């Protein structure tokens, strides 16, 4: 029974739980890597070794946080738990393929850990650019294991995307139009379209890197007429959509959280939120070369990519103001989830705005490959994606588990984390403006004070992570069982109780057309 | 007991055996490329084939033998196949991009020209043109098979599908002979790289597509399809038209424009 | 949200235990490695 | 069929909170420890 | 003659950040010109502009590699 | 050939509590055990290979 | 558009069989004939050890490491030239 | 070079870097205003007991929050692009210098007239002369004439590097098989420092760039002493 | 070198019945060569092979029109 249930699952809730467990464990790995980074930089000089071991840690930190922590939690975990419930469906369209999307990830993670245990690891950056990632500067199996790790993760997400799109389009009640589905369901559908289109291009690019490393192709090798910059185009054609994949499910959870704890039956401006997400998804495919403003592209190309990148601020700003307009007039419940969402709104906005600074190819000459970029993306990832994850986790944990958290502890946890992330990343703006490069194990002496403060901030975040584990333990330890939840009339996923039965919507909802 | 039309699938080991087969094939490739051994790779290929065989066997059991493919379930599988083909188009798009990137801006190592100095391309009016007529012809014969099936005609469905498979095999043998006869190789710079990786992934998809048609052929021999319900045949025809269209783009791009 | 009272309430003493065990399970193995960094670098 | 309800829809037991604390500690701790031990392995190799 | 050369002037054929082709073209032009003045009744001083421009723009290791391959018979450009 | 789909429908709808991947009878168990044995044994083998490749081999 | 012919009076199996035997397979037969004529081995070109060809950055994982997978001795030189 | 506790850009040493500082000042003002407005409005939404929870109409207000950001974006893009294009302006340099990245040092070639080249390695901390800068000094500086338009050509002989000098506003990637061009013009003599800016392996952190800007006559004397 | 010139030899760049571009190319090459030689004070005698080929191949009226347009400043080819 245990193996049938947990290794042979065809159940969207159980597979969602597996993804949440996997992603929580990956988050511990990725936190540890982040602490090693900041320990190396916490005082001037060298702690561990030269840039190789250092950048194996950097490279692994990024892959674990993105592919094994954020995407499995948001899409695999919250997506599989919530999407079928929110549309009254009895499961996903392909409930058995769904289980293979999950089970591809432990092998993917295994391949990544293998890459760092063999030879001297893949100290390439998560971008894996040739020729540094090629077979002369990174001879041996490490980079190949990293490529295969991405292949498996890619197949997992492509098949999961097919599943989500099919489920969302095909399995709603017959009366429900797409414009009657909740914003989180929209956000998952659009994320899935982005994955479907972007991951195959990454797979093509990393396969060419594999054959350049092992079959004597020369896609990226000038000696054969190839071009290292072609790899960059293929990688970023996937990699800019990838960051919108990382944030869109977060946008969808924020919409639900802000609506719920404002006491509202609906988010402000629903069709505007759908428009904004679809616009962000579309624009997210035509801007990738803002990751290449220093590679030597023609000036007109840089002008285009500057302008197109900035356009995205407009739909994104619609969502920000619509969350604010959802708060407006609310009977505000200052729950821990609400705190996470409010921190999201402000901190995501800051990171988005430094994204717009970077969009300016002229200023990006000076800021590219500095800690200013690092500050931009950790505000949107460590204080946007992660804050949405924490807000969704605290909000829906009683639905998934049947048990309540201690709200006071959860508010303490939020407070610690808020201090820690800002202490970690705000000084990185100064480091970037004043010229500290990325992917450095040590820095000229002038940069010491802010690196010291940033490393101290990373320890505060570690304390918050440890506290989170205790908080989860305490809820399962005390077993306060949920009775009643408010606002079920506009939050269908709660209406089968906590936790919902293994099979839900065996008799589907009744919705008529009139 | 349900009163929706959707399919609650029995708990299944094949997701896990498929995931592990991917682990064994990739670690297997690693062992082959770096530690001079094919053992793990052979195990993974075997478990992959076993996984695909048993998984799609079960889908046949669930649908032809148990009745679980309601119209709603079939509509979902239609969406899933189209989305899958879309992801395959974008995979090929990456290799076309690499091809145009290299051939539109040939670097000095090439001679600053395309084709590169020292490269002597196949004549696109010879076997590559024959291949084109072969795959276009198979798109005509699979369409005949489809209409015969819809019209309830067992014999002509089988004949047309057999002709389609035969043309797919002919293409594959013609391409194998062209690979052997080619005077340039995958190691001949970016010309060889784009040529063999793009047409090689296409060739693999021809083999996959032909295998799928062959499954359909044996299921048809066993009377699995009805004149109205035959989604495995529809999906294999869509996949086959995809393979035919990718070939046309290859032919115009790499063989013709690129010569 | 409303809940039933804890089936197995976790007293302040019990919480201090779980919290200390939790913190220790993160801090001790990493501390051991970091403490012994010098003993790895000369190898 | 399978068990349902709070504490029954999970692949780990919450029957005993101290057994649970041990499990969660091995679980999250093993993930957090791994990078430290991998770095140690690489520093020790050469 | 028509000298006073300081460095390679702007060349409207090659107005962008990637100057690879500008180096290659002048390398070719110089050696094409040089070959023509040797096989006929002329002198290489006419080829001098191209010589200065490519020497100015081209990495020493590119020139050295190209020179070696011309000597080897493996230079892929047409001269 | 003759149309034996009805016999297979009866076979695969028999109320014997078997999951679809075993409902064909004893050959299914065989094929399943082969598949799962190769997957788990191959995985253990792949772990052994990681162990080997993680250290310098003279 | 651009070709000719002219049915479309009602599509069915009979029409697609007509196209299969009356247009598609005859095309294949004609191209098969054309290919059977312009076959026959061309003279191979002098070997020149161009550095953008016969790339070897890592040995191939089969054979002696220096032969491509579908190596044809008659037309594929090694980095050092044609074999004996 | 950067100095302790620095918050902003290194002081501008070229006219273009001054343009960037003024452009950053403009853009950062907008960033501060928007981030602060969002923070304010959050606090404003959260500090009243008054409620309004029925359906709110969204059309009118969405004109505002689409047209206003569109205008703001245009007020950023206009100076941004102007600087972009002025960087690309034809300038007619008087000198061309090449730099080739390697693992892990830079080499320089001055081949306009003589065939001068040399390597440029970080000084190890243990060899620093007193008062010299950890991780930043090199043995052979890129001697250059001040107040003159210089063409720098950048490439690599192995993996990617990137040639940067923040106080001149320079960062050009160093890509094997590719010759990337940028223009360099210092308003002042002195020493100007930069660091490799594309991850290139074990010693990425330790292959800095040091320009030494001197009057033309002194540059000419230096070139002549290389014969 | 190659004197006892009889007529323009076969030229693999122009293997087809239409020889317009062969006449045109050699006409351009000759006048390009002559401009380069006369400028740097060399000898136009090295341009002779192009001169003989274009005179052999090109209609008199084409050469004459092209010469007239070069003198007028309306010749559309690049010299
Ligand atoms: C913003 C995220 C929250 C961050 C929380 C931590 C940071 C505090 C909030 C921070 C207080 C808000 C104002 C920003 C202070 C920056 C200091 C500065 O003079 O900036 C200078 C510039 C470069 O400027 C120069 O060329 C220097 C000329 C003047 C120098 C004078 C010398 C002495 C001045 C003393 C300043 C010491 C600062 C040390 C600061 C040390 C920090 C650890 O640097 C930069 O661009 C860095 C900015 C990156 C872009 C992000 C801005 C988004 C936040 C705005 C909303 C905050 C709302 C309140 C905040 C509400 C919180 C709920
Ligand atoms: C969740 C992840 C995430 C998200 C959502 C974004 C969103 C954005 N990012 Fe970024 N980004 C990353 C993750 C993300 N990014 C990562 C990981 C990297 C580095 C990759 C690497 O190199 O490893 C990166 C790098 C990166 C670069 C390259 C910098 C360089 O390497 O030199 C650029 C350049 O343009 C950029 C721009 C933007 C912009 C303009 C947005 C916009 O979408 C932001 C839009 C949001 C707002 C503008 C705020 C809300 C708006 C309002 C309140 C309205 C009013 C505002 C205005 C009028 C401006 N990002
Ligand atoms: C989602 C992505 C993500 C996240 C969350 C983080 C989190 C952190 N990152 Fe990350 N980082 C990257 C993605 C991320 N980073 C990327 C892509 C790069 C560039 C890589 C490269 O250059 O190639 C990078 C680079 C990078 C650098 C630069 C290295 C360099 O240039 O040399 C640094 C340095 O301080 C850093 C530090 C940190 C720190 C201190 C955190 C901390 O804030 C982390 C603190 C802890 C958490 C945020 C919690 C962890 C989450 C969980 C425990 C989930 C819990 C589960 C449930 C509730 C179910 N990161
Ligand atoms: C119709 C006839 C052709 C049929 C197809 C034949 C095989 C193609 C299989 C798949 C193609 C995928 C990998 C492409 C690799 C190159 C194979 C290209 C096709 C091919 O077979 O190319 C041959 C080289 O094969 C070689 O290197 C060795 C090839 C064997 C090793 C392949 C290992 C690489 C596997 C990487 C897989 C990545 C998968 C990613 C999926 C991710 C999904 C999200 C060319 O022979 P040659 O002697 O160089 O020149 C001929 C001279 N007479
Ligand atoms: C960089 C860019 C920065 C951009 C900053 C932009 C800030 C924009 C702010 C301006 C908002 C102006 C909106 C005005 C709409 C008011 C309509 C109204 O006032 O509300 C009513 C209808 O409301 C309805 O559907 C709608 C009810 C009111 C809701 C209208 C929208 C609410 C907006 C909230 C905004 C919160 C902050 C957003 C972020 C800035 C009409 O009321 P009356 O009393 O006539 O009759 C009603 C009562 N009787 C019973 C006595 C008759
Ligand atoms: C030399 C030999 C080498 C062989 C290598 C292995 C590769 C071969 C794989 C070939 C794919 C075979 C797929 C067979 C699918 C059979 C199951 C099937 O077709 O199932 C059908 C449903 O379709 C469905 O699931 C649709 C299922 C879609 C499957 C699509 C498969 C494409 C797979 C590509 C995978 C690799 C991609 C390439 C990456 C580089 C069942 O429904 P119906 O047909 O309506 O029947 C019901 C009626 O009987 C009722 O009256
Ligand atoms: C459905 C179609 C299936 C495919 C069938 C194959 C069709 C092939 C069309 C290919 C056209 C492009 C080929 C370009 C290659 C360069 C050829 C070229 O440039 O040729 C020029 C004319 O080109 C020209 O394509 C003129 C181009 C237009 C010619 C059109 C001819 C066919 C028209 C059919 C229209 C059908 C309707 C389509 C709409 C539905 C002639 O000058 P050269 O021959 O150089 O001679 C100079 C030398 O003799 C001496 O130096
Ligand atoms: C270097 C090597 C790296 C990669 C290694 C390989 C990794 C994976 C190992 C894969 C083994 C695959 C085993 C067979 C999978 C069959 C899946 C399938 O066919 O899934 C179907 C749904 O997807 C659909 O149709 C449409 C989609 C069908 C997908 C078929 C499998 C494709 C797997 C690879 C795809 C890669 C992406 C290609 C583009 C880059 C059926 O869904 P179920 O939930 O099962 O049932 C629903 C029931 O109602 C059926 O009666
Ligand atoms: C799951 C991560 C797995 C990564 C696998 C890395 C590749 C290892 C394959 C090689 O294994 C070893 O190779 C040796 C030399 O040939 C011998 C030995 O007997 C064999 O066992
Ligand atoms: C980046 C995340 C990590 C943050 C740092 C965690 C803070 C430290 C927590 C405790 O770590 C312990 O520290 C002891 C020292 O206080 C070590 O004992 C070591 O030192 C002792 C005192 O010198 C000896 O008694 C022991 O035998 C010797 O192993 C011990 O191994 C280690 O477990
Ligand atoms: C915690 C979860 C982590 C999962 C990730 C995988 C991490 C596995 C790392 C294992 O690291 C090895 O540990 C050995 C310890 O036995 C070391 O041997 C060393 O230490 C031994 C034991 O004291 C000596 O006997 C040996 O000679 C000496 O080389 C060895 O260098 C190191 O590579
Ligand atoms: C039950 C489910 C499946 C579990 C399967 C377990 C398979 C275990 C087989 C182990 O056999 C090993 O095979 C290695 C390769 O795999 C051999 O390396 C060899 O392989 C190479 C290639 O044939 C040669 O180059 C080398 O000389 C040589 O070390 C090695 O001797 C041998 O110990
Ligand atoms: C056996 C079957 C008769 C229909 C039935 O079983 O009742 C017939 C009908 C169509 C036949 C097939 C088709 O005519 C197409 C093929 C014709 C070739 O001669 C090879 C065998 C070939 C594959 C035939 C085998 C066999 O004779 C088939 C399969
Ligand atoms: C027409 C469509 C759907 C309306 C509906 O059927 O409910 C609505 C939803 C969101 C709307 C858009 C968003 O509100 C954002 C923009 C707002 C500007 O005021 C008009 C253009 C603008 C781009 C809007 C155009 C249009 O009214 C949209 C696209
Ligand atoms: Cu060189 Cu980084
Ligand atoms: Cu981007
Ligand atoms: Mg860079
Ligand atoms: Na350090
Ligand atoms: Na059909």
């Amino acid at each position: 029974m245990f193996i049938n249930r947990w290794l042979f699952s065809t159940n969207h809730k159980d597979i969602g739980t597996l993804y949440l467990l996997f992603g929580a464990w990956a988050g511990m790995v990725g936190t540890a890597l982040s602490l090693l980074i900041r320990a190396e930089l916490g005082q001037p000089g060298t702690l561990l070794g030269d840039d190789q071991i250092y950048n194996v840690v950097v490279t692994a930190h990024a892959f674990v946080m993105i592919f094994f922590m954020v995407m499995p939690i948001m899409i695999g975990g919250f997506g599989n738990w919530l999407v079928p419930l929110m549309i009254g469906a009895p499961d996903m369209a392909f409930p058995r393929m769904n289980n293979m999307s999950f089970w591809l990830l432990p092998p993917s993670f295994l391949l990544l850990l293998a890459s760092s245990m063999v030879e001297a690891g893949a100290g390439t950056g998560w971008t894996v650019y040739p020729p540094l990632a090629g077979n002369l500067a990174h001879a041996g199996a490490s980079v190949d294991l990293t490529i295969f790790s991405l292949h498996l993760a890619g197949v997992s997400s492509i098949l999961g995307a097919i599943n989500f799109i099919t489920t969302i389009i095909n399995m709603k009640p017959p009366a429900m139009s797409q414009y009657q589905t909740p914003l989180f369901v929209w956000s998952v559908m659009i994320t899935a379209v982005l994955l479907l289109l972007s991951l195959p291009v990454l797979a093509a690019g990393i396969t060419m890197l594999l054959t350049d490393r092992n079959l004597n192709t020369t896609f990226f090798d000038p000696a054969g007429g190839g071009d290292p910059i072609l790899y960059q185009h293929l990688f970023w054609f996937f990699g800019h959509p990838e960051v919108y994949i990382l944030i869109l499910p977060g946008f969808g959870m924020i919409s639900h959280i802000v609506t719920y704890y404002s006491g509202k039956k609906e988010p402000f401006g629903y069709m505007g939120m759908v428009w904004a997400m679809m616009s962000i998804g579309f624009l997210g495919f035509i801007v990738w070369a803002h990751h290449m403003f220093t590679v030597g592209m023609d000036v007109d190309t840089r002008a285009y990519f500057t302008s197109a990148t900035m356009i995205i601020a407009i739909p994104t700003g619609v969502k920000v103001f619509s969350w604010l307009a959802t708060l407006h007039g609310g009977n505000i419940k200052w729950s821990p989830a609400m705190m996470w969402a409010l921190g999201f709104i402000f901190l995501f906005t800051v990171g988005g705005l430094t994204g717009i600074v970077l969009a300016n190819s002229s200023l990006d000459i000076v800021l590219h490959d500095t800690y200013y970029v690092v500050a931009h993306f950790h505000y949107v990832l460590s204080m946007g994606a992660v804050f949405a994850i924490m807000g969704g986790f605290v909000h829906w944990f009683p639905l998934f588990s049947g048990y309540t958290l201690n709200d006071t502890w959860a508010k303490i946890h939020f407070a610690i984390m808020f201090v820690g992330v800002n202490m970690t990343f705000f000084p990185q703006h100064f480091l970037g403006l004043s010229g500290m490069p990325r992917r450095y194990s040590d820095y000229p002496d002038a940069y010491t004070m802010w690196n010291t403060i940033s490393s101290m901030g990373s320890f505060i975040s570690l304390t918050a992570v440890m506290l989170m584990v205790f908080i989860i333990w305490e809820a399962f330890a005390s077993k306060r069982e949920v009775l009643t939840v408010d606002l079920t009339t506009t939050n269908l996923e709660w209406l089968n109780g906590c936790p919902p039965p293994y099979h839900t919507f065996e008799e589907p909802t009744y919705v008529n057309l009139k | 007991h349900q009163t929706h039309a959707y399919h609650m699938v029995n708990p299944s080991p094949w997701p896990l055996t498929g995931a592990l087969s991917a682990l064994l094939m990739t670690s297997g490739l690693t062992m082959w490329f770096h530690f001079n051994s094919m053992t793990l790779l052979m195990i993974g290929l075997t478990t992959n084939m076993l996984t695909m065989y048993q998984w799609w066997r079960d889908v046949i059991r669930e649908s032809t033998f148990q009745g679980h493919h309601t119209p709603a379930v079939q509509k979902g599988l239609r969406y899933g196949m189209i989305l899958f083909i879309i992801s395959e188009v974008l995979f090929f798009t990456g290799f076309f991009w690499a091809f145009y990137h290299s051939s539109l801006a040939p670097t000095p190592e090439l001679g600053g020209c395309w084709p590169p100095t020292g490269i002597h391309p196949l004549n696109p009016l010879e076997v590559p043109l024959l291949n084109t007529s072969v795959l276009l012809a198979s798109g005509v014969s699979i369409t005949w098979a489809h209409h015969s099936l819809m019209e309830g005609d067992r014999k002509h469905m089988l004949q047309a599908l057999f002709i389609t498979i035969t043309l797919g095999v002919y293409f594959t043998l013609l391409q194998a002979s062209e690979y052997y006869e080619a005077p340039f190789t995958i190691s001949d710079g970016v010309y060889g790289s784009t040529f063999f990786v793009a047409t090689g992934f296409h060739g693999l998809h021809v083999i996959i597509g032909s295998t799928f048609l062959i499954v359909c052929f044996f299921r048809q021999l066993k009377f699995h399809f009805t004149s109205n319900h035959h989604f495995g045949f529809e999906a294999a025809a869509w996949y086959w038209h995809f393979v035919d269209v990718v070939w046309l783009f290859l032919y115009v791009s790499i063989y013709w424009w690129g010569s | 949200i409303t809940a039933k009272p804890a089936k197995t309430p976790t007293s302040p003493k019990e919480q201090a235990i779980g919290l200390s065990v939790t913190f220790l399970s993160f801090l001790l193995p990493a501390g051991w490695v970091l403490y012994h960094l010098d003993n790895y670098k000369k190898s | 069929h399978y068990e349902e309800g709070p504490g029954k829809n999970i692949p780990f037991s919450v029957e005993n909170k101290w057994r649970l604390l041990a499990m969660m500690t091995l679980f999250f701790g093993s993930g957090f420890a791994a990078p430290f031990f991998i770095v140690r392995h690489q520093l020790l190799k050469k | 003659k028509i000298k006073n050369y300081q460095t390679a002037p702007f060349d409207s054929r090659f107005p962008n950040q990637n100057q690879t082709r500008n180096c290659w073209q002048n390398y070719l032009d110089f050696h094409r010109c040089e070959k023509a003045m040797t096989a006929k009744g002329g002198d290489v001083s006419v080829c001098e502009w191209y010589r200065r421009v490519y020497k100015s723009l081209c990495p020493i290791s590119w020139v050295s590699t190209w020179d070696d391959r011309r000597a080897e018979g493996t230079f892929p450009g047409k001269i | 050939f003759e149309n034996r789909v009805a016999e297979k429908q009866k076979l695969f709808q028999e109320d014997n509590g078997l999951p679809v991947h075993l409902k064909g009878g004893a050959t299914d168990n065989i094929l399943y055990r082969v598949t799962m044995t190769l997957c788990l044994g191959g995985t253990l083998y792949s772990l052994y290979c990681l162990g080997w490749a993680s250290f310098p081999h003279k | 558009a651009s070709a000719a012919k002219g049915d479309h009076g009602g599509t069915g199996a009979r029409t697609w069989r007509f196209l299969t035997f009356g247009l598609a397979l005859p095309s294949v037969a004609l191209c098969t004939l054309n290919s059977w004529l312009h076959s026959g081995h061309r003279e191979r070109p002098a070997f020149i050890p161009y550095h953008h060809l016969r790339i070897r950055t890592k040995p191939f994982s089969w054979g002696d490491g220096n032969h491509t997978f579908f190596h044809n001795p008659r037309v594929n030189p090694l980095p050092t030239g044609y074999e004996k | 070079m950067a100095y302790p506790m620095q918050l902003g850009f290194q002081d501008a040493t070229s006219p273009i870097m001054e343009e960037l500082l003024h452009f950053h000042d403009h853009t950062l003002m907008i960033v501060f205003l928007i981030s602060s407005l969002v923070l304010y409005i959050i606090s404003l939404m959260l500090t009243t007991k008054l409620t309004h929870t029925s359906t709110m109409d969204a059309q009118e207000v969405e004109t505002i929050w689409t047209i206003l950001p569109a205008i703001i974006l245009i007020l950023i893009a206009l100076p941004s692009l102007r600087i972009l294009y002025m960087m690309d302006e034809i300038n007619n340099p008087s000198l061309t210098v090449k730099t080739m990245g390697h693992q892990w040092y830079w080499s320089y070639e001055y081949t306009d007239y003589e065939d001068l080249s040399f390597d440029s390695y970080m000084i190890p901390t243990s060899e620093l002369k007193p008062g010299e800068l950890r991780l930043l000094e090199v043995d052979n500086r890129v001697v250059l004439p001040m107040e003159m338009t210089i063409r720098m050509l950048v490439s690599s002989e192995d993996v990617l590097h990137s040639w940067a000098v923040p106080s001149l506003g320079l960062k050009t990637d160093a890509i094997p098989g590719r010759l990337n061009q940028t223009t360099l013009m210092s308003s002042r003599p002195g020493l100007y420092y930069g660091q490799c800016s594309e991850i290139c392996g074990s010693n990425h952190s330790f292959m800095p760039i040091v320009l030494e800007l001197v009057p033309l006559k002194y540059f000419e004397k230096w070139s002549a002493s290389m014969l």
